[PDB]
């Protein structure tokens, strides 16, 4: 059922809330914002898991059935992984504020669309779809080049989770136009868990991935 | 990546074995192409992972 | 092997959209349970000639 | 449909089996038997090919459809595909004559198991299980430590076309079980496109691995 994947995505969100929480009790004064941010991104995910899970934010329209929740969710956690990615390379308030716009423009027409009934909402697909490219080649261009100015580790962890992130994230617009969303050839079911499954690897995966990194970066 | 891909295939199977004991055809059908293409999808996931 | 994926993918849909046109849930329950069971089994193909 | 995939098969076959020909045009005295053996186990799989997709050799019964052919084939080209193992492992006639004789069994069960309906099929089938279990000893045991008697690049390419072989035969009898010949989950499409898949790997692939290895065992 539906109810029991929200559910394990749910226990998984709070099981990677409670790691990475734990795994940054004694950390230094220049890791703390690291593992802050980590927890808030896990830990917003288990909420949304959690409020569906309850059957809160089903949103059955237009003969389909979309999660606000999930829209939400993401809205809220991409920008700070994207926060994640950019501390990492070193960013200034300028360049965050780019990259931070563009994320936002991608789920908030994500968004936006998913709730659109009508072939309008390919419109709004096709902005977050822009947004998401200029987004990419942030990830893969200027942030690259910000954070080979880093550490060989920090550079190293960057392009770790960069990669990660652009090739995960590049099929969530995918199972957005196939799945209920767009011509709903994927059944909610499948929807659901094939985004449960992206979801833990793109935000529990990512934070373990860093987690791993942590003890040779104190140690260069 | 392997019992992922079985733990799916079990959902998918699920909903086609629903959708059978209607008798429509067309429901079954539904079901169908939706595991037919979450399996296509699961292996780019799984390949872009490994990667 | 996603190229393949794609084309083992194609003949499946074939399948389960001619057992469709017959109108017999059952008849399209076997091709789908068949279309998943080969995509599980593409998979431990592809993943024996990587390794 | 089934005869297009037969026909694919054959196609296939034949590319392979004129590319090995081919390539041992020139081939020395040692390395002569090699591709000769090569070019009889596409050569030979061609022609079981051919035969299927004219529409020969196809055995609707039980309520089941199996394909005489396809047997056939493997009973007459898995042998040479143990011989060549056996020639870069550098055996004898007795250590010959167990693989083969193994083999045989293997084969002659999947064939016998596939023309009997009702329950004693899986009678034959598990002779050939075993049977199979017993030449995978062979293949990872005695054979490989002959094999680590000969030069670098043999033993090189001995475990890799080894392991090819082991890892992907490992998986016809699960189709065995589960398409036409056993509980028949597997539609006969289904069924005849991964053995197409497999046949085409097991032997040309095969093959190509070798072919690519020639010129550096020439050179040791
Ligand atoms: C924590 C969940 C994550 C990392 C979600 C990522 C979601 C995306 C990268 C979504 C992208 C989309 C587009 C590029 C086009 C418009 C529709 C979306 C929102 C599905
Ligand atoms: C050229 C085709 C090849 C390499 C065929 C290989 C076939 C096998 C390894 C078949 C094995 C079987 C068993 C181990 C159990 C009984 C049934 C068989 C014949 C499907
Ligand atoms: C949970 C994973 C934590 C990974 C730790 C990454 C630490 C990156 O490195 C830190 O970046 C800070 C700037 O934001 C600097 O002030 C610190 O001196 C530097 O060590
Ligand atoms: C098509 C692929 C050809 C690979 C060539 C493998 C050659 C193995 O090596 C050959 O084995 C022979 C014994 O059978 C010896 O007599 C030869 O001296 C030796 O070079």
């Amino acid at each position: 059922g539906l109810t029991t994947l929200f559910w394990l995505g749910a226990i998984g969100m709070l099981v990677g809330t409670l790691a990475f929480a734990w795994a940054g009790r004694d950390a230094g004064s220049g890791e703390r914002r690291y593992y802050v941010t980590l927890v808030g991104i896990s830990g917003i995910a288990a909420v949304a898991y959690v409020v569906m899970a309850l059957g809160v934010g089903w949103v059955p329209v237009a003969e389909r059935t979309v999660f606000a929740p999930r829209y939400i969710d993401w809205i809220l956690t991409t920008p700070l992984i994207v926060y994640f990615l950019g501390l990492l390379a070193g960013l200034d308030s300028r360049e965050f504020g780019i990259v931070i716009t563009l994320n936002t423009v991608v789920m908030l027409a994500g968004f936006a669309g998913a709730m659109v009934p009508g072939i309008e909402r390919y419109a709004l697909f096709g902005m977050g779809a822009v947004a998401f490219l200029g987004l990419v080649y942030y990830l893969v261009g200027p942030m690259t080049e910000s954070a080979s100015q880093r550490s060989s580790g920090i550079k190293s962890l960057y392009v770790r989770l960069r990669n990660l992130t652009v090739i995960l994230w590049a099929i969530y617009p995918f199972i957005w136009l196939l799945g209920p969303p767009g011509v709903a050839l994927l059944t909610p079911t499948v929807d659901v868990a094939l985004i449960v499954y992206l979801d833990l690897v793109t935000k529990v995966g990512f934070g373990f991935i860093a987690l791993d990194a942590a003890a040779t970066l104190r140690a260069e | 990546v392997g019992a992922l891909t079985v733990l799916f295939g079990a959902i998918a199977y699920g909903e086609v074995t629903a959708a059978a004991a209607t008798g429509d055809a067309a429901a079954v059908q539904e079901a169908a192409v939706s595991a037919i293409l979450g399996l296509i999808i699961l292996l780019g996931i799984n390949l872009g992972l490994v990667a």
